[PDB]
């Protein structure tokens, strides 16, 4: 086993700057006002958004400004080889809801839905690395099909730091070594991050470049999803006429 | 249980009893007090304190001057408030009570359902109660019993809202006191005091109105030091 | 009996079937529509250092200096004259709270409910209690819109008696990007039965009658040669949804003249559906030009 | 006498109608409750049956009442009170009630003050007038000069003495509250 | 570790799983045999409504809390748990459980909800609480049963009675169906089943059953038997009903 | 929900042998069956039977028997019923259904003829297998419990565990020795795993496949579990109503038609795809 | 007006119901009535109501003291005994009797865990002692320490036996084996009203409206093992020494009950 | 309970005071407020307090059984309870977001950071390791939570001592405090959080807020750095849209700030030392 080979190489076969091919698709399940699936590498994210409906058990909580986002997270039992039960109420899935939230709210717009849930759900089926990222694209696709205005695809990936180098979109093996892995969520259009989260010991002096790393490669997971939003989008306008 | 007149200067605690002299002369008994048959019984720990009227014959009364930090509804007394919001005809508004009190549309100084009152949530007012008790839930208003707001309605903006202890206020109200006096000759202001240990202030720039804001939440115990420091600070500014 | 399985079969994308190209200029979010003085902004982008963004994913329509977004999936925003069909919720005790499907809950004030027969006094309590007894939770009714109000709301209404509550029939929910914005939504096929078409996602199929206000259920049995239409026209609207084209009288009644061959049951087979759907598309691409 | 069963049958059409606590089937009528029936009997000769659980077999208190209440809840609109003696057979089954401003006093004066009429804690005695649809809001009245009030504590544990129609006082040191005396 | 009980050891098992023998079986018996059954209601004077069924080593209670203020939606509820006592059983179980009990109690709502006619208590629900003292044999249809005495007491309406029996099945080479078993014909046994009806109106109300193995034929007959018992049992619950009703009378 | 004259019509509509979908009353619709989606597990399976989506997946790991059975191992289940169904599911609701369907799936399975336990046992009372299946609800458009078996059978089908020889040693060291083979897999059998088969009743006439706007329609509805033979495992009935004695019977006898039906059909269509091999490539959420 | 109507009787030297504010209800008890577990006893004073069912298992001591064999009480208010309990999880007084229950049984000292110590460091019995009311007429603790008394009075044990070769325990469920019980604690309640009125045995009612509740228990040999005095309007040694005596007395009657009934079988 | 709600004049006061730069009790923006570091009686106890906000942190350990994946080191149990006098709002089962969020941040912070040595901790690998749980109680609410509870976690966690334990073979031998001197931990370095409040979208940015600064802000940014400048964890929350430079300068801000907080944490230990070499069961230290 090792990361990082002498010549570049990953475990993997794929260099450092480069990650792994995510193929998606729009409009899983019709019985929503969204929906999405992707699969960026092994994982396999999950994602649904019933839209801006009614609230019921209106519980004073039906905001008058904007509207009401209620994201919820799951990480199915068989995910990880290693089985676990609880995989809802845990004290992980309400962060990454909390995380899932704050990003939304942020890009979302929700100025123009206001009284009004924007119930978002992910689930997650297979967790190889870049577990959270996944579920922020996933989340983003349905969104978008759901019709939900929203200033910019906010587009996430996770890097991370091996002798002296940066990796993009880590994977379960190199999760697991301990290394520092940043994950982040921005906004291209403006260059503005939505989320950042991090999770281990490093010096600073090496923070500018896992940073712009990760930056990097959101642009290219960007790239991805956006040539297959503009599919979908040509095929449904084609069929309409 | 003994001697009321005596420790009209001393520090009573509670369930201590006191009796007073006499057929005999009506008296009233204050807000830290109770009445348990002809004696006195003590709620709260206080300096005992009493007064006379000018005549002779209104006998007297007695209280404890007790500080402390949550407020009551009373009657009679002028309180800052923050619309929480509004039902219909009545908006209602945090007092730092037990429950919110409610106004009217039509208590404001001149309004009426052809002109109503610019009120929006989150404005704060400067009312006092026409009902306080402890059986139902009080409303307050702006505006005088003849037809005229003296002073009362919307405060206004531009201004700091902090909060202080209520003994605190019973105290700088008074007609003797010293740093709200010397205040008045350094730089001008304009300030709301409120019986619920909240005030407001308001002057010409910011750093005056945050140098002013220390003064009153600290004037209860300030040294010589930080006094003259303080003024110092404000005659350089 | 007869059942069937049978594994999953990858979708064939790309529509290349048809081989339009088609001249329009789709847009995402992020995507920066054309900055120039002045150009006003509509439903479906904002604006950001001087700068027109859009929000939303679909085609962009540049009306003389409006500029807008046309999504391709929406929830019914409110107009002011489209018919609409509407389940109930709720039964306030002023009013009655609908769902279409809207961003909020719909609105029909008791001023509004027709009455039975003529009978038009005024509102009084006693009809604040008839408000339940008639009108029952779950029920549907057939309305148009009266008004929209700031908060997202609509208010609605029943102009005449050709509106009101709905017999037994049937009903189908689509999306309402997918209804063609036009009249006289209320059809009365010759194939022997009637359907309403919502300027929302509803779309309800009721035999048709030969009288010609719903307060009283005629809750009378249906010969078999008037549901099988309906069940038929009810596969054939769920066939062209799932092959998203659009929705009106000579979509569904070629549908169904070309669904006789193929029985009331196997054209929901992904097979048939596309077949049926191309058949139908080509002819009226065809006749019409 | 006997007591009847949910399930047993019980006459034909033919032979009674159903008045309370039964149900109808197929040329028949079926009990619904463990209790004892009784068949009434009309001067047109068809019978009314019924069953009844005598426990607490059944109370009504009509508009023309006098219901004594407790005074729980009050605000400057109205005040809430339980029901406790349906003119002088309790039930444990407390119906709650309410009681107006305007409808306090048989002036009807706009100058009545519920503060200075009611206060939390004492019981009174007033007549219904509407039973209620939703959830059965007895609405009390109190428009006549023996009504209202009759035992009311003092500001903490004594209780007070009717001197007025508008005053109360008590006995063992002297205070005047005020209340919509009765009598 | 559960902070709102006293703090025991982490595990703890019985010692019969730690015992060395073959426990006696049965043996033979009458098929159709009923065992003595022993109900009344009104034992309970906090409760609305109460009843107590012992039939063998069976022992039941059921309470009924009557109508709580919480057409067709505003139309009655009847929210029922079931709990045996942790001391019935050979082993034990702490008292929350979350596997069993729930299952029995979703039977129990749905073999009550078709008796009681819940139009007439709109806007209420009624929590109906049973308890299992002791396990002893047929342990859902005495719930059953015991449940529908509580209601019938309480004086909540109805169409008719509810009367539950529990079966078994012999995995001897001739396999009979067992009526009213004992907790030994039970764990020694390779299908069981629990019929419950209105016997009035012949309607089943709810019914359950599970197999090592059976097959149509069979299951239909056991289905029949259950009937044949819940019919031979009904009137003991009459009775016992009209003795409750005469005490009250007789209180008054 | 829906209304009254809505139910009047579909009632009548079966009373006639017609159904909205235009099919009669032993009749269900075209399911896609697919295996081996996801692939960090030992076994797995999806079905979209109309507008219901299920997946399953299925772990064989490596536990402790039990005490009263140490001769063999186990099946543990768990449901994850993912508000992504109905949003009016969430961390506390959906616990309801996925304990009954919960429930259901051990009571299928305490039947000790279904799957062979002891092919599981390693060493007794020392080592076991332990399967724990999970299924996850995606949508919810009726005949549940037939679709979650059918899962539950072709995830069996399409398991995988390894083997493995526990070899024990003194002074209390154990070893694991694994067989660098996974095309030798053991494959456990599936001859008798059962179908669940959900008759709902509709008027005076019974139905299969009742979807919701039926099931609104109805007060009972019986569940069969058969196998290919045409025993009936378990014979459960749901339902806030009531349900005849006599048609208990004409349900219990079209279960057991339906059922051998299916279970021929499952059998065929597993074969077929188990034929073609790694050429399928495994269409899934694409 | 009930506490004017209860005065009434309080004055009158009597209750509502016909008892002379110094003596109890009707006290009753049932052993063995339950096969499925080690020991059973069922207690009712007139309407209330107690059950407790006592299993026995094994069990790993803790490190501190490996001959301690544990001994767990828990309490159930279920809904069915009154209506102020829900469905749900325990709630306060539930929890505080069984705390209540838990010093008892440790200070009493009415048993020797180590009398329960079969191979120390290795095994142990543990004594599940659950409790359960099904009448809250009120005085629920004085029911639930003669039921737990009376039930583990009435258990017996198998007798256990360890075989090296084996190196495992096998039982015998055929001997058995009492359980030893040195004191025999009960329990007296009461209930204080504004100053210096302490009635007895106080039903629900009395308990709703009074200013303040007692307990006290009164081991045989003129000693206490609990004076559980949550809140009240005060008292002084004078209005103590009267209730000790009638705990004494209360004692002595309690416990020829409880050997005519373990004699009587 | 509630919160009293805010009123729009100290919101746009406190804005425009931000705009001009002039906190509200009369400090600038790059600066913490007064952190007083108080010890206990038994070692593993400290109150640490910074203005107004008090925090407590108990230290415990437990000999217990480990778990198969890490059979060689031990374990370490975090909790962060909110009581009721930190806030009204603060009923229990009711905050659980913020409960949620600081715990997992706490968590990462310590643990995934390795400070301390969970390996020294071994007695007998496989069947008794040691167990160090850490009870941290929020009693007066003021504003920033994160910096005091690590603090004080460290504090604790650096001023607490084990009954020391003899072992052979697997004879295990615990011993009391009154038979040997208990032993220290084994920490390699220490972190302590350091907060960022964002106003208005990004454009201003304030260290150590206080409770109506955390009312009025959008964004926050909480960084974990130690006195060898080694970022251990950084977390962004409140739906704030940041950029680089931004997290860049608030980094090196934090250098100083945790190089200053450690000097005070290695001072407030040595004075404690010395006290109980002296005769009193006391520590103080103020910034």
């Amino acid at each position: 086993l090792e990361l990082l080979s002498d010549q570049g190489y990953r475990v993997d076969g794929r260099r450092a700057g480069e990650l792994r091919k995510i193929q998606a698709r729009m409009g899983v399940f019709a019985q929503a006002d969204g929906s999405a699936y992707i699969e960026q590498g092994n994982t396999k994210a999950l994602a649904v958004v019933y839209g801006p409906h009614e609230i019921r058990g209106s519980r004073a909580r039906a905001l008058p400004d904007r509207a009401l986002v209620n994201c919820q997270y799951s990480s199915a039992t068989f995910s990880t080889g290693e089985r676990k039960r609880r995989p809802h109420g845990d004290r992980k899935s309400c962060e990454m809801g909390l995380q899932l939230r704050q990003t939304f709210e942020a890009a979302i717009l929700t100025q123009l839905h206001p009284r009004s849930q924007i119930d978002i759900y992910v689930q997650v089926l297979q967790a190889d690395g870049g577990t959270y990222a996944a579920c922020v694209n996933a989340a983003t696709l349905a969104v978008l099909d759901a019709g939900i205005p929203m200033r910019d695809f906010v587009c996430a990936c996770s890097a991370g730091f091996v002798d002296g180098t940066a990796l993009a979109d880590l994977s379960h093996v190199e999760e697991a070594a301990g290394g520092p892995q940043l994950a982040l969520a921005l906004l291209p259009a403006s260059g503005q991050i939505a989320l950042l989260e991090m999770d281990a010991r490093l010096h600073e002096d090496h923070l500018e470049r896992v940073l712009e790393a990760a930056a990097q490669a959101a642009r290219d997971v960007h790239t991805l999803l956006d040539r297959v939003v503009r599919q979908h989008v040509r095929e449904a306008s084609i069929l309409l006429g | 249980a003994r001697a009321a007149r005596t420790v009209l200067g001393q520090v009573v605690l509670p369930g201590e009893e006191l009796l007073l002299p006499e057929s005999r002369v009506r008296v009233v008994c204050g807000p830290g007090l109770r009445r348990c048959g002809d004696r006195l019984l003590v709620t709260k720990c206080g300096r005992l304190r009493h007064k006379e009227p000018g005549s002779g014959s209104g006998g007297g009364v007695y209280w404890v001057d007790s500080q402390q930090k949550r407020y009551v509804p009373v009657k009679g007394d002028h309180v800052i408030g923050i619309v929480t919001a509004k039902s219909g005809d009545i908006f209602k508004v945090d007092v730092g009570g037990s429950e919110p009190a409610s106004l009217s549309y039509l208590s404001f100084e001149g309004a009426t359902k052809r002109n109503r009152p610019n009120v929006q949530v989150g404005d704060l007012i400067y009312g006092q109660f026409v009902v306080a008790n402890k059986d139902m839930e009080p409303e307050m208003v702006c505006i005088d019993s003849c037809g005229r707001a003296n002073g009362m309605g919307v405060i206004g903006q531009d201004g700091l809202l902090f909060k202080v202890t209520l003994g605190l206020i019973r105290k700088l109200l008074a007609p003797d006191c010293e740093i709200i006096q010397e205040v008045g000759k350094l730089h001008p202001l304009e300030i709301v005091f409120g019986m619920n240990g909240r005030i407001w202030v308001k002057a010409k720039t910011i750093q005056q109105t945050l140098i002013l804001a220390n003064i009153l939440e600290a004037c209860e115990h300030m040294t010589s030091d930080q006094r003259k420091q303080i003024f110092s600070r404000l005659a350089e500014s | 009996m007869a059942m069937e399985m049978r594994l999953p079969v990858a979708r064939k994308p790309l529509s290349e079937r048809l081989g339009r190209d088609t001249k329009k200029h789709l847009v995402v979010p992020g995507d920066t529509i054309t900055t120039d003085t002045g150009f006003m902004r509509g439903h479906g982008t904002y604006m950001g250092e001087e700068k027109l963004i859009a929000s939303v994913a679909g085609s962009v329509e540049r009306v003389n200096k409006l500029i807008c977004v046309k999504a391709l999936k929406t929830r019914y925003i409110g107009e002011v004259g489209d018919i609409v069909v509407g389940r109930i919720t709720e039964v306030q005790q002023k009013r009655w709270k609908v769902e279409t499907n809207s961003r909020l809950d719909s609105v029909l004030l008791l001023s509004s409910m027709n009455l039975p027969g003529g009978e038009l006094r005024r509102r009084s309590a006693e009809d604040e209690l008839a408000m339940r007894g008639f009108l029952q939770e779950g029920d549907l009714i057939s309305a148009e819109v009266q008004a929209v109000f700031s908060d997202g709301a609509v208010s609605l209404h029943t102009r005449s008696l050709k509106y009101g509550k709905l017999g037994q029939g049937v009903l189908v929910q689509v999306s309402p990007s997918l209804v063609k914005r036009q009249k006289t939504h209320f059809h009365d096929l010759p194939c022997g039965a009637s359907v309403i078409l919502g300027n929302n996602g509803f779309i309800w199929i009721y035999p048709t009658p030969e009288h010609k206000g719903g307060f009283i259920a005629n809750l009378e049995p249906v010969s078999l040669a008037d549901r099988e239409v309906i069940s038929r026209l009810r596969n054939c609207i769920i066939s062209l949804v799932t092959q998203r084209m659009m929705l009106y009288d000579t979509s569904i009644l070629y549908c169904y003249e070309a669904s006789l061959p193929h029985q009331i049951k196997d054209i929901l087979k992904p097979e048939i559906m596309e077949e049926i759907v191309m058949e139908t598309r080509q002819r009226l691409l065809e006749q019409e030009g | 006498v006997r007591y009847c069963i949910p399930g047993e049958r019980l006459c034909n059409l033919e032979e009674g109608s159903p008045g309370s606590g039964t149900y109808t089937r197929h040329g028949y009528i079926f009990s619904s409750l463990a209790g004892c029936l009784m068949k009434s009997s009309e001067n047109g000769a068809l019978p009314v049956v019924s069953v009844v659980r005598e426990t607490e077999s059944q109370l009504l208190p009509d508009v023309g009442a006098i219901v004594t209440c407790k005074v729980s809840s009050i605000n400057s609109r109205f005040a809430k009170v339980h029901i406790l003696y349906v003119g002088s057979m309790p039930l444990k089954n407390s119906f709650r009630g309410t009681i107006r401003k305007e409808d306090v006093r048989a002036t009807e004066k706009d100058k009545v003050e519920i503060y200075k009429s009611f206060r939390p804690g004492d019981i009174v005695l007033a007549k219904v007038i509407s039973l209620g649809d939703a959830q059965s809001n007895y609405l009390l009245t109190t428009a006549e000069n023996e009504l209202g009030v009759v035992v009311a504590h003092s500001e903490s544990g004594i209780q007070m003495v009717p001197i007025s129609w508008c005053e109360m006082q008590c006995p063992k040191t002297h205070t005047k509250e005020f209340r919509k005396v009765a009598r | 570790g559960d902070h709102r009980r006293i703090r025991g050891p982490e595990e703890s098992q019985p010692p019969q799983l730690y015992a060395a023998d073959e426990e006696e079986a049965p043996g033979t018996r009458d098929p159709t045999r009923l065992r003595p059954v022993y109900a009344r209601a009104g034992l309970l004077s906090q409760a609305k409504g109460s009843a107590y069924l012992e039939a063998g080593g069976t022992k039941v209670l059921c309470a009924v809390s009557g109508p709580r203020q919480a057409p067709a939606a505003l139309r009655g509820r009847l929210l029922c748990d079931f709990r045996r006592a942790p001391f019935a059983g050979r082993r034990r179980r702490a008292p929350p459980g979350g596997c069993e009990e729930r299952e029995l109690a979703l039977a129990l709502q749905e073999a009550l909800e078709p008796a009681v006619r819940l139009g007439r208590y709109p806007r209420a629900q009624l929590e109906v609480s049973a308890l299992l003292l002791e396990d002893g044999g047929s342990a859902l249809a005495a719930a059953l049963t015991a449940a529908a005495l509580a209601l019938a007491d309480a004086g909540v309406e109805m169409y008719d009675l509810v009367v539950g029996c529990g079966l078994s099945l012999a995995p001897g080479p001739a396999p009979t169906w067992l009526l009213d078993p004992t907790r030994l014909e039970e764990e020694r046994a390779a299908a069981g089943l629990t019929v419950a009806l209105m016997p009035v109106l012949n309607q089943v109300a709810g019914l359950l059953g599970s197999g090592e193995g059976g097959l149509t034929e069979s299951w239909a007959e056991a289905v029949r038997l259950g009937l044949e018992g819940c019919q031979r049992l009904y009137p003991v619950l009459q009775q016992s009903l009209v003795r409750a009703a005469r005490r009250r009378g007789a209180a008054a | 929900t829906l209304s009254e004259a809505e139910k009047v019509y579909i009632v009548h509509g079966v009373q006639e042998d017609l159904r909205v979908d235009g099919r009669g009353c032993e009749d269900y619709r075209c399911v896609e069956v697919e295996t081996d989606v996801v692939s960090n597990t030992s076994g797995s399976a999806r079905v979209k039977l109309g507008h219901t989506d299920i997946l399953v997946g299925v772990k064989a790991e490596m536990g402790t028997p039990k005490l009263e059975k140490p001769n063999e191992g186990y099946l543990e289940f768990f449901v994850d019923c993912s508000a992504s169904a109905t949003p009016e599911f969430e961390g506390r609701g959906g616990d309801d259904l996925g304990t009954e369907i919960a429930n259901t799936l051990y009571r299928i399975f305490n039947n000790k003829s279904s799957v062979d336990l002891k092919t599981l046992c390693i060493s007794p009372r020392e080592h076991c297998w332990v399967l724990y299946v999970d299924v996850l609800l995606l949508e919810c458009g009726g005949n549940l419990f037939d679709a979650i078996s059918i899962a539950v059978k072709a995830a069996l089908f399409n398991t995988r565990i390894p083997r493995v020889r526990v070899l024990e040693d003194e002074e209390g060291s154990k070893d694991i020795e694994l067989s660098d083979d996974p095309y030798d897999c053991i494959r456990l059998s599936v001859e008798n795993v059962p179908c669940i088969v959900t008759l709902c009743k509709i008027g005076y006439r019974h139905v299969v496949d009742a979807t919701l706007q039926e099931e609104a329609c109805s007060l009972a509805s019986l569940l069969v579990s058969v196998t290919s033979k045409g025993v009936v495992t378990c014979m459960r009935k749901v339902g806030k109503g009531s349900l005849d004695p006599e048609s208990i019977f004409e349900m219990m006898e079209t279960g057991k038609r339906v059922g051998k039906v299916l279970h021929a059909s499952l059998q065929s269509v597993v074969h077929k795809e188990e034929s073609l091999g790694p050429k399928r490539q495994k269409v899934g959420f694409l | 007006e009930p506490l004017e109507y209860y005065r009434r009787f309080l004055k009158e030297n009597c209750r509502p119901d016909g008892r002379e504010l110094g003596e109890f209800r009707t006290t009753t008890v049932n052993i063995g009535s339950i096969s499925t577990a080690d020991g059973s006893a069922l207690v009712k004073l007139g309407n209330t109501t107690v059950i407790c069912g006592v299993k026995a298992e094994f069990a790993a001591p803790s490190t501190d003291a490996p001959d301690k064999g544990y001994v767990v009480p828990n309490v159930d208010l279920p809904p069915l005994c009154s209506s102020r309990f829900r469905s749900g999880p325990p709630g306060e007084e539930a929890q505080v009797a069984s705390q209540f229950i838990a010093d008892v049984i440790e200070n009493s000292q009415i048993i020797q865990k180590e009398d329960l110590c079969i191979s120390p460091g290795k095994l142990v019995w543990v004594l599940y002692c659950d409790l359960i009311c099904l009448d809250y007429d009120g005085n629920i603790l004085d029911a639930c320490t003669f039921a737990l008394l009376a039930a583990l009075k009435n258990v017996q044990l198998p007798e256990v036996t360890i075989n090296e070769e084996t190196a495992l325990a096998e039982v015998n469920l055929k001997k058995k084996s009492y359980l030893n019980i040195r004191t025999h604690p009960v329990a007296t309640s009461f209930a204080v009203f504004d100053d210096t009125l302490l009635i007895v045995d106080p039903t629900g009612e009395e308990e709703h409206l009074a200013t303040g509740t007692l307990t006290i228990v009164m081991d045989e040999e003129g000693k206490l093992c609990c004076l559980h005095k949550p809140g009240g309007s005060g008292l002084t040694g004078a209005k103590l020494q009267d209730c000790m005596s009638r705990a004494v007395t209360r004692h002595k009657e309690v416990k020829k009950l409880m050997d005519e009934v373990i004699k009587s079988m | 309970m509630k919160e009293t709600p805010l009123s729009n004049c100290e919101r746009r006061f406190l804005l425009r005071a931000i705009e001009e730069k002039k906190r509200l009790d009369g400090r600038q923006t790059y600066d913490y407020r007064n952190i007083r570091i108080s010890f206990g009686t038994d070692y593993g106890c400290c109150i640490v307090e910074l203005g107004k906000t008090r925090v407590l942190g108990q230290v415990s350990c437990e000999l217990v059984s480990p778990k198969l994946n890490r059979a060689t080191e031990g374990i370490l149990f975090f909790n962060l309870e909110l009581s009721q006098m930190a806030a009204p709002a603060f009923e229990p089962g009711r905050q659980s977001d913020l409960l949620v969020k600081l715990n997992r941040l706490m968590e990462r912070c310590l643990r995934n950071s390795k400070c301390i040595d969970t390996e020294s901790l071994c007695v007998v690998a496989g069947e008794k390791v040691w167990q160090i749980r850490v009870d941290l109680h929020l009693l007066n609410h003021d504003g920033n939570i994160i910096d005091a509870a690590s603090i004080a976690a460290i504090v604790a966690l650096c001023h607490f001592r084990r009954p020391d334990v003899s072992v052979q073979g697997d004879e295990v031998t615990l011993y009391t405090p009154e038979e040997r001197d208990p032993v220290p931990l084994s920490i390699h370095h220490m972190p302590i959080c350091v907060s960022f409040a964002f106003f208005q979208q990004g454009t201003y940015l304030l260290v150590d807020p206080n409770e109506r600064e955390e009312r009025v802000m959008d964004g926050l940014l909480v960084i974990a750095m130690n006195k060898h400048r080694e970022i251990c964890t950084i977390q962004s929350s409140g739906g704030i849209m940041l950029l680089k430079d931004q997290v860049l300068r608030c980094s090196k801000i934090a250098g100083v700030k945790v190089a200053e907080i450690t000097e005070l944490i290695l001072k407030a230990l040595e004075n404690d030392q010395k006290v109980r070499k002296e005769g009193g069961k006391f520590g103080f230290a103020e910034s």
